[PDB]
């Protein structure tokens, strides 16, 4: 109905509940595997954030894996922090990092991280 | 909270 | 790191394709029986904004349980709008059903719509 | 969008 009310801080508290119990590891649900380091997290919020985890677990075989290795180019510093802005909004872009938080966010397909990484690289030039 | 959305 | 940016958009953005996620019935792990009706779900996301479903998904037991069935005293379509609130923020709160909501968002422990509910209540004493 | 939080 168009007659609802909406509370505005509802969804943030839902991510920051998501991001308890991920890190609780209550209901986690699969692994992913970035070279040597494994993280725990849960297949919705990843399918969620980022269009390659939504393609991923959303193929009939791939849906039913509980863990998953990622590209051996991928960083895992750069996914550390790709999965934390997934589950807070927030983005620890530094000058060290930022170059493989972009090449992890393109590989992830996370528009809007990319395009932040875009301009913030773009300001240095 | 809660407002008219 | 306290350097971090953040997107405004992120939480709700997470939230619509939870919801998306939901009505396409895509990795849904729970049904809410309520009287005659079943609900599909996510674990996480109930527990995320219920205090009874919280304790219920962190119980060593009921967390593998794939069907919840609630109190029979439990109206369905209480319980419909207030699955929608979860997922959406939405509250589609109307005169013929603040009763039900309320009584549901009670059992339910969701203390922000407890409170939008005594308030509608009280404005019309 | 982006902020400083
Ligand atoms: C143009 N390319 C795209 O649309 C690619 C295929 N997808 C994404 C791209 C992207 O940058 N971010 C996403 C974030 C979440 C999601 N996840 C979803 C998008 C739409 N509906 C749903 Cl149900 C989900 C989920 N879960 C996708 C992307
Ligand atoms: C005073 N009573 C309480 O604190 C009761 C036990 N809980 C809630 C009550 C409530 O009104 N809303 C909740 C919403 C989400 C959640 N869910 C959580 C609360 C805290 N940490 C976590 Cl990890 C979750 C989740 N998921 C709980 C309540
Ligand atoms: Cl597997
Ligand atoms: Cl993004
Ligand atoms: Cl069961
Ligand atoms: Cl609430």
């Amino acid at each position: 109905a168009d007659s609802c009310i909406q509370f505005t801080r509802h969804a943030s508290d839902v991510l920051l509940n998501l991001n308890r119990l991920r890190s609780r590891d209550i209901l986690t649900d699969v692994v992913i595997v970035v070279s040597r380091e494994q993280f725990r997290a849960h297949k919705t919020v990843l399918m969620a954030c980022s269009g390659l985890f939504y393609s991923i677990f959303t193929d009939q075989l791939k849906c039913n894996l509980s863990v998953i290795n990622l590209d051996p180019e991928i960083n895992p510093e750069g996914f550390c922090i790709l999965l934390d802005f997934m589950y807070t909004s927030r983005l620890n872009l530094r000058e060290g990092n930022i170059m493989a938080v972009m090449a992890t966010a393109m590989y992830l397909q996370m528009e809007h991280v990319v395009d932040t990484c875009r301009k913030f690289i773009k300001a240095s030039e | 909270a809660w407002v008219i959305p």
